[PDB]
Parts: structure tokens; sequence; C-alpha cells
DNA sequence: GGGACCTGAAAGCGAAAGGGAAA
DNA sequence: TTTCCCTTTCGCTTTCAGGT
């Protein structure tokens, strides 16, 4: 028995019909009717009116639409049960494999019977004096919010024996569009043969003329021949670049591509930076050299560039590489790419610490590897000394989650190939400047700023600065950044500022968010390249700011804060 | 007796995004449902509502299914405190004989109304997305729902109001995870029991025969009393660690800023507060004399003398957990009220080089530590964790589902504004 | 102008909180 | 004692891609 809908109201809605262009009504009309022949509407006599349209399929052919926007809103909506596309790679290499579509999918699955009334419509006559003609849906309606779930349920019991009898078989299922691969030709054969029995008993329908059984398949996007995999889309809108709307249409045309053809965020830093502006979809924006550097870099990868279908009984493993802006992440089986994993452009926090990233991208994909093969990798490759990876394991929360229960190998031995040579790493991995701890027998200077724009350091030497900022915090920063510069030595810092503190101690290994002020941003970015150009170690603490306390942190720190007063 | 409906504060559906797990799980997933299908616990589902599911191998090597119902229980309204004027424990004949049922010892299998299946969703998925997720909703309640003080005290009132009225003369309440009869007579009262034992079983409260225990007022009144007893707590600041200047200087700066809260004099900590004085190097040594020791003990004193000596019996309890060095540190607290300090047994802590670990464990402890002191869950836990890392916890941490197991109240890292309980935050305490 | 459901990515912005001065 | 100075972190809107 057929799933029935829930409704929320009985008051029945009337949407009137909208004119079509006679090209249009004749398909309306050409498709309309063979439904009819094939009983999948019926004559209507419903209070109850949805529009109903076509577009053009890319067989050529048309689709008949229902446009049931004010239906669907009094349907109690059923849950997902497909979130993403299934990955080719995981069908097993060099198996044979046969992909279906069944043909007019939702028009061959059942309505409950008193649903019917509900999916109601007008046909308009070939003649503008002449009247119309009004069936209903018996089958589920493309347009109705639920069809979905109700024609993947529908299929999925079909399917269902099919996986049982061929435990050893691959087979997707996306809709309708459904693969089939087994080890050896005879056992495809044995699989299908009990498969178009299992559609035809739910009656389904085969569509013959678009069957494939032979290299190169096309699947779900995807290119797929017996072990190479490549996006069908092999083209970037790059030609006409004058709005944001040009970008974005160029930026999601490369997303598409970006995890089969392993493009690092970093290689569209200045690609994605030019979205910055006006809201306006016509806003102009320049092509900048850069940008275009870019795009030749991704276009060369789109034609080398691929994935691969993997051996069914090996595991996979991750390899995290410390590339610029952010880590990468890829999944492999032995030398063959599975997928690439990526970080998002633009941050949360101010500062995101590189160690935070990788954890975050082990995490993120040790979930996707799960997804796509069921189980973690038997090992993770990190760019990481065994030594950082145990300091990682007792002070990185993060880290702690991000390998929670991992039972496998880690280890920093990359494949030796050349295939990964080109990726632009960065050594700003861990703090090796900034240290977690004083040093010993190092000059101790102590900071201050006022929102009078004075800055001083005091201790061993002293100095007033008058800074352009209008912030106690923005001021101390500047003072930080001269004792930065001015003790070319191994110094401890003392400052008042629990802000300047945390800023301070973590640039050195930081993606700096993009803010919406500027001025803020050139100062967190002197402060990195400051820390970054040391000669030697430095560390920085807080001290509580106004105690009146004994002893000479208070003291010196009573200093810094006169020398910035009025 | 037909099911009444729970009480909803919004109809708006709740999806909460099943993340996908090894076959090993989701194969154990598939057994376990099936094993409830088959009891007709669970069906088939096509609702909007989702909550997570994770399951748990013990070391029979059997699993169990876990549900974080967080997001379903925030939906849930709140009742009143119904059937007020029914008698208080303390108003029964000390001459009669008492029976106590442990509801901690029973079962419940207590069935939704139909319209309530829905909200009770979760979804297996499958392996790359190569086949639609199978999708199921409980007929009957989910164990977890029962940590929900409402319903759990709704069910048993329902259960309770027939055997209640037609024993007049018989009085049958509800205490603190405690169903108690008593009636003067020992044969009067047996009469009573099988009828309520028959009442609730139709309900769907299943009574452990075994497990049943017999007791008078007396002993029973007293013996809760020490039962559930706040443990006084002579806690104290960590000295071993407190070695260098740049050490003294962070702990006297917290101390000299909570001092006026806690009522000392500024003059009275001059022996303590003078250790500063001295070598400006960070890492130079300082030593706590004798003077500065008792100094330092006011500050215990006054930290001691903020413990409660009895909990409110109408407002939930909540637990802090602080990312202290070493090992994590917790507080059990009555909202402004500190009600008791939690820590792992100290034998325990080098087991775990996993600090998330002992946080989970730490959470599990103490979680079992409120539950003896109320009687329920603590409605909010406050962990050092952003919602994304709680989320990639219950993906992630065996630790974690563990001590998280059928948690039905609030995850967060807000942390009480109140000055004291910002300055047990900045400092290390433990208890010898 | 004209349907449904899913996934991923980008920037910007409004809501709410943290901290620590101000009422 | 709550009730505002900001600032930073989180959640959501609004574009683009893509899948049947
Ligand atoms: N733009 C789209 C594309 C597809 N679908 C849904 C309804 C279709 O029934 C199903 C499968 O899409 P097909 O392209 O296979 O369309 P048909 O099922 O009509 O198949 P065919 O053209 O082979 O008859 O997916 C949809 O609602 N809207
Ligand atoms: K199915
Ligand atoms: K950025
Ligand atoms: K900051
Ligand atoms: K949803
Ligand atoms: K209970
Ligand atoms: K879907
Ligand atoms: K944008
Ligand atoms: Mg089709
Ligand atoms: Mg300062
Ligand atoms: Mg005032």
């Amino acid at each position: 028995k057929p799933i029935p809908l829930t409704w929320k109201t009985e008051k029945p809605v009337w949407v009137n019909q909208w004119p079509l262009p006679k090209q249009k009504l004749e398909a309306l009309h050409l498709l309309a009717n063979e439904q009819l022949e094939k009983g999948h509407i019926e004559p209507s006599f419903s209070p109850w009116n949805s529009p109903v349209f076509v577009i053009q399929k890319k067989s050529g052919k048309w689709r008949m639409l229902t446009d049931l926007r004010a239906v669907n809103a009094l349907i109690q909506p059923m849950g997902p049960l497909q979130p993403g596309l299934p990955s080719p790679a995981m069908i097993p290499k060099d198996w044979p494999l046969i992909i279906i579509d069944l043909k007019d999918c939702f028009f061959t699955i059942p309505l409950a019977e008193q649903d019917c009334e509900k999916f109601a419509f007008t046909i308009p006559a070939i003649n503008n004096k002449e009247p119309a003609t009004r069936f209903q849906w018996k089958v589920l309606p493309q347009g109705m919010l639920n069809s979905p779930t109700i024609c993947q349920t529908f299929v999925g019991r079909a399917l269902q024996p099919v996986r049982e009898k061929f435990s050893d078989c691959y087979i997707i299922h996306y809709i309708d569009d459904i693969l089939c691969a087994a080890e050896t030709k005879d056992k495809l054969i044995d699989c299908y043969t009990f498969l178009q029995a299992e559609v035809a008993n739910a009656g389904l329908a085969i569509a013959s003329d678009k069957i494939q059984t032979s290299t190169p398949f096309h699947y779900l996007g995807m290119q797929i021949e017996n072990r190479k995999i490549k996006p069908q889309k092999i083209e970037i809108r790059k030609d006409t670049l004058k709005t944001l709307n040009d970008f974005q249409k160029l930026l999601g045309d490369i997303n598409w591509i970006r995890p089969t053809l392993g493009i690092p965020t970093y290689a569209m830093s200045n690609l994605f930076s030019i979205l910055r502006g006006d809201s306006d979809l016509n806003s102009k924006r320049i092509l900048t050299p850069e940008a275009t550097k870019e795009i030749k870099l991704v276009e060369e990868k789109i034609q080398s560039a691929q994935i691969n279908r993997i051996g069914p009984l090996a595991p996979l493993q991750l390899l995290i590489f410390a590339t610029a802006h952010s880590p990468t992440g890829i999944i492999i089986q032995n030398t063959d790419l599975v997928e690439w994993s990526f970080l998002p452009h633009s941050t949360v926090k101010t500062f995101t610490l590189y160690l935070d990233q990788i954890a975050t991208l082990i995490g993120q994909t040790r979930l996707r590897i799960t997804k796509l093969c069921g189980n973690d990798p038997d090992k993770i490759v990190v760019p990481l000394t065994k030594e950082q990876v145990r300091q990682a394991f007792i002070n990185s929360g993060a880290w702690q989650i991000g390998l929670a229960n991992f039972v496998g190998i880690i280890d920093n031995h990359y494949p030796k190939t050349k295939i990964f040579q080109f990726l632009k790493l960065t050594t700003w991995i861990l703090p090796k400047i900034t240290r977690c701890e004083p040093l010993e027998n190092a000059l101790t200077v102590f900071t201050d700023g006022s929102s009078n724009g004075k800055a001083a350091y005091t201790g061993p030497k002293e100095r007033v600065i008058k800074t352009p900022y209008q912030s106690a915090q923005r001021a101390e920063l500047v003072a930080v950044i001269t004792v930065l510069q001015d003790f070319d030595q191994p110094i401890n810092i003392i400052s008042d500022s629990a802000y300047v503190v945390q800023a301070t101690r973590d640039v050195e290994t930081a993606l700096i968010k993009y803010s919406m002020d500027d001025q803020l941003n050139q100062l967190f970015n002197l402060l990195q390249q400051t820390v970054r150009k040391r000669n030697f170690p430095f560390y920085i603490t807080h001290i509580r700011a106004h105690t009146n306390l004994p002893g000479p942190l208070t003291k010196a720190n009573e200093q810094a804060d006169l020398l910035v007063s009025s | 007796p037909k099911p009444i409906p729970l009480t909803w504060k919004t109809e708006k559906p709740v999806w909460v995004n099943q993340w996908p797990l090894p076959k090993q799980k989701l194969e154990a997933l598939h057994l376990l449902a099936n094993e409830q299908l088959e009891k007709g616990h669970i069906e088939p589902s096509f609702s909007p509502w989702n909550s997570p599911v994770f399951v748990i191998q013990k070391k029979s090597g059997k699993w169990r299914m876990l549900t974080d119902l967080r997001a379903v229980n925030a939906l849930i309204q709140p009742m009143g405190p119904l059937q007020p004027g029914l008698p208080s424990p303390a108003m029964i004949p000390k001459d009669w004989p008492l029976i106590i049922i442990d509801l901690k010892d029973c079962f419940f299998t207590i069935p939704l109304a139909e319209q309530d299946c829905e909200k009770f969703a979760f979804t297996i998925p499958a392996i790359n997305n190569k086949e639609p997720a199978t999708r199921f909703q409980w007929k009957v309640l989910p164990q977890g729902m029962l940590n929900s003080p409402t319903i759990c005290q709704t069910f048993v009132g329902r259960a309770l109001q027939p055997v209640r009225e037609k024993f007049s003369d018989c009085y049958i309440i509800h205490y603190i995870d405690d169903i108690l009869c008593a009636a003067e007579t020992k044969d009067k009262l047996i009469d009573c029991y099988t009828f309520l034992q028959a009442e609730v079983a139709n309900a769907g409260l299943a009574i452990a025969s075994d497990k049943i225990q017999t007791s008078t007022p007396f002993h029973y009144l007293g013996m809760q009393i020490e039962n559930r007893k706040i443990k006084p707590q002579k806690i104290e600041i960590r000295k071993d660690t407190l070695k260098t200047l740049n050490d003294f200087q962070k702990l006297l700066g917290d101390i000299n800023w909570i001092r006026p809260t806690l009522g000392i004099p500024t003059y009275a900590m001059s022996n303590l507060f003078s250790i500063l004085r001295g070598d400006s190097d960070l890492n130079s040594k300082r030593i706590l004399t004798p003077e500065a020791t008792k100094e330092i003990k006011l500050v215990e004193e006054k930290i001691q003398s903020a413990q409660i000596n009895r909990i409110g019996p109408l407002a939930p309890l909540q637990l802090l957990i602080f990312a202290t060095a070493h090992s994590p540190t917790g507080i059990i607290i009555q909202n402004t009220d500190l009600v008791e300090w939690s820590f792992l047994p100290h034998s325990t802590v080098k087991t775990f080089t996993l600090y998330l670990d002992q946080i989970a464990t730490l959470i599990g402890q103490t979680r079992l530590r409120i539950t003896k002191l109320c009687g329920n869950d603590p409605d909010k836990i406050v962990v050092p964790l952003t919602k994304e890392q709680v989320r990639q916890a219950f993906i992630n941490s065996g630790a974690w589902q563990i001590g998280l197991a059928n948690f039905v109240g609030i995850i967060d890292n807000h942390y009480p504004k109140t000055k004291i309980f910002q300055f047990l935050k900045l400092t290390t305490w433990i208890l010898p």
C-alpha cells in the first residue's frame, strides 16, 4: 500500500491557470494526453486547481510540471533521505557496470486515492476561442514537495531484494538514476537479470534507449572509465568578468570541480577576494593580473587532474599538507587520488591557529572517509614531528576531538611521488618564536596604551609613542610592535590588556579574519609580520590592570601607565 | 488507558542531521532497530523531526542505541506543581508500615499518542549514500525522556491516580525517585500495593518484586537525609604549582580582585602580598612563609563558607566543568548557590592521556552524584567546548558518548557572571 | 516573473554574548 | 546591585555552482 500525504487544512485553494506560447502549449498537450493514455492522470471535478507548464529536458523532450507552491504549503514535510551525491570513486576499479535511468519515474508511482483530488489542473485549448479541459494526477506530481521522499522510498524497496541477493554487487541509486557493478561480467548479468524482474514487478520501466553498458560512462555529473574519473563539466565562465554576478558564476563553476581536480583554498585567494564590496549583482569588479594567474592554474588543473576508482579490499589513507592560507587534505589509496578536502576561505575567529585548522580538517575528512568507504583511514599523514603530535594531544582540545578514537597510524612520511610538489606550503604550522613560558635570563619589557593615542614601554629601556589610534588596545599593540622591534634579543613582555596579550601570543600561526575595520586588519597584519621577522623568541603575559599590589611587575606596569597619561 | 498527548511550546519541527557511522556501527544500528521493530516499540518514519543516534559497544560485544534528545526536550512545555494539595512525606502516622518502590530499579514502556510518535524520529544513514537512509519513530517513550522531570512526575501521577483515590485510607505518593504506599494495618497495605502493582503495570511501569523494600517512616525519612547529604569539603588553593614570581603575580591578582567580596580587609593580606617584593625576573623563585599560608587560609575559609548546608527543594542543579591543568574540576551549583566540588579519584587520573576523556568521565561521575543528591540529572552541564566542538565530540569520542548518555538537558559554555564563580574559574582548587 | 527535494562553496550582516567600565 | 561602553563569535541571508 502506497504512502499517503498528511494535510494541515482541507480548505481547497484555486490558483488560475496562466497562458502558454503555441510551441509550449502543443508540448503540454502532447505530454498531457500521453499521461491520460497511460492512466497516470484522470478527468477532474475538484474545487482545487494548480497551474501546469513545461520545461525542456536534456533529452530535448519536455517535462510536465505542476506549480504546487500554495498546495505544498498545506502538506506536512517528510524527512529527506539522501544528503549529497554518492561518489563514483567507491565503485571498485576494473568492474564491469551498467547505468539504468527509469522512464517517467514520478508518473509510474501511484498516489493514495484520496490525495489525487488536490493535484487538479486546467489544460488550455490550442485555440484562444475554445474552452479548457481539466484533469488530476493519480501519480507523483513533479512539483510536489514529498514526491522525492516517496519516489526514493518506492524505488529503494524495489532495489532492496537486489541488494540482498547480490551482496558482492556495488549498487548506487539516486532518485531513479541507478548504477550496478560486479567483479565478473557473468556476475553482473545475474545481478541485472534479477533487477529487471524486481523493477517490472513494482510497475517501473527501464528506458531502453538510454541504458549504458560501455566506457566511457556518465553518472551524476562524472565521466567514469575503468579507473579514471573526471567531472563531465570541463569549462568555467572566464570570458566576460565585469560584474559581481560574473565572478559569482565563475567561482561557482570552479567550486564544483575543486574536490576532484584539487584546487587548494589559497590558489583562489585573489579570485574570492574580488567578491567583496557592493552587494548589487551588477556592481563593477576589475579582473587583476593575480586573479588571471589563478584562472590559468585552474584551467591547467582541469586538463591534467583526476580521481580514481579504488580497490574494494584496501583501506584509505589521509594526507594533510601544510599549504598556504589553510591546510589541504587528500583522501588516497596508496598512489591513487580519491578526493580533495578543503577549508573555508573566510574564518569565524579573528585568529584561527594553523594547528586547530589541521585538527578541524582531520575531523571533517575522517567523517568523509567514513561516509565514502565505511571506515577511518588506516593512516593519517601530518606535517608535524613526533614531539609536536605529543604536545598536540596534551595541549590542543581541537586535536583531541579531531583524533579521538583514531586506532590507526599517525606519521609524517609523504609519498616520494612528484605529483604533490606544486602545492605551496607554509612553515608557520606551530609557534616557534612565541614561547609558552617566560624565557630564562631575559630582559622584561612592560607595555601600555591610552585612548589619547599615547603608547609606551618601560623596564630596562623606556619610550613613549604618539600613535594614530583612539583605542587603548590599538595604541598598546603599537607599543608591543615597537618592543618586538627594539629588543633584538630574547624578551618577556607584560601587558595589562588581555586583548593585546591574546592577539600577540596567537598571530604567529594565525589566519587573520577579514574584518570590516581595515585599520585593525593592518595592525594585526603588522603585528604578525613583526613576530615572523624576529631573530629571537619572546613571551607575553597578562598582569591584572590596577591591583596596586607590591612587587617589581606592578611598579613597572605603573610606570608604563604614567608614561601614557594626559 | 488512552495515552494523553505531551504539551509542546511550538509545533515547528526540529531536524538535527544524522552523521555517517562506520559499517560495524551501521550493522549494529540495523540489528538493534529490527530487535525494537519486533517488540513493536518503533515503526518506519517519514517525519520532518530527526534526532541523532549513536551506538556504544559493551565489553559483552553487544551494542546499545543512544539518542541525543536535547533538541526535542527543549521544546517540551513544562507544567506547574500539579496536585499540590496532596499529602507531604512528613504527614504519615509513624505507627503505619511503609512499602518503598525504587523507580531506578523499574523498567518503563510508556505508550505514545499517535500524534507524538513522529517527533521521536531518527535515521540510519547508508554508506556513500548508495541507498536512501532507513528512518524510524518510537511508538513508546524512549528511556532518555524520563530524565525530563515533568514527564516522569506526570506519568507516575497518572499511574498512581486511581490506586490513591479508591484507597483513601492508604497514603500513596511519589517522593524523589521513590514511590511510597503506606497504610496502618500490614494486611490493609498489602491489598493497596497489589492493586497499584497491577494498575501501573497497565500504564507501562514494570516493578521489580525482588528489589522491593519495606521499612517505617522514621527509618526512611532519617536515612534519606543521610543518603542524599551534601559532602562538606575543606577545599584549598593548589600550592605545589606556585614556584615563580609569574605564578604568584597571577594568583595574587585574582585574590586581590575578589578580596572585597569575601569581606577581608585590604591591609589583612600584607604578609602574602609582600612575597611579590624581590627579583623582577619572571622565573625567580618565591616561597610561601607560614604567615602567607595563614592569609591564603582566610580566602579558602570564605570559599568553604559559600558551600550551602542543604539544597532548595523546587530548583534543579547544574554542573560547571573547568579545564584546570592536570585534570578537570567540576562544581555542582543550584543557580547562584555553590553545592559541592567534583573531581576524578586521583589514582585514576594518569590512566587518561586524553583530557577530553577526563571531561567526559567527570561529567558521567558527577551526573550520578547529582542524581544521588536531588533524584534527577542536572538540567544544564557547562563545558569548556564550543557548540561545534560538542558536535564533533558526540561524533568522535566514545568517552563523550558514554558520559552524556541519556542527557536531555542543555550543554553549553556560558559560565556564571557572579564574581565568586569568575574567581574560582581563574584559580585551581583541590581537596586533600 | 512561475515546480520539488538534496549537496557544496562565497561575502555580509544582524543577533547575542563576553568582558570590564559605567549607570 | 543591575544596566551600557564596545568588541568578538555565531547563525543566517543571499548569491553561485551541481544532482534527478
Ligand atoms: N528538474 C527535475 C529533474 C528531475 N526531477 C525528478 C522527477 C523525475 O521523474 C525524476 C527523474 O528525472 P528524469 O530526468 O529521469 O525524468 P523522468 O523520470 O521523467 O524520466 P524520462 O525523461 O526518462 O522519462 O526526477 C524533477 O522533479 N525535476
Ligand atoms: K528504502
Ligand atoms: K581570510
Ligand atoms: K582578539
Ligand atoms: K529540515
Ligand atoms: K527516575
Ligand atoms: K534528497
Ligand atoms: K558573495
Ligand atoms: Mg527518467
Ligand atoms: Mg599594559
Ligand atoms: Mg546606580
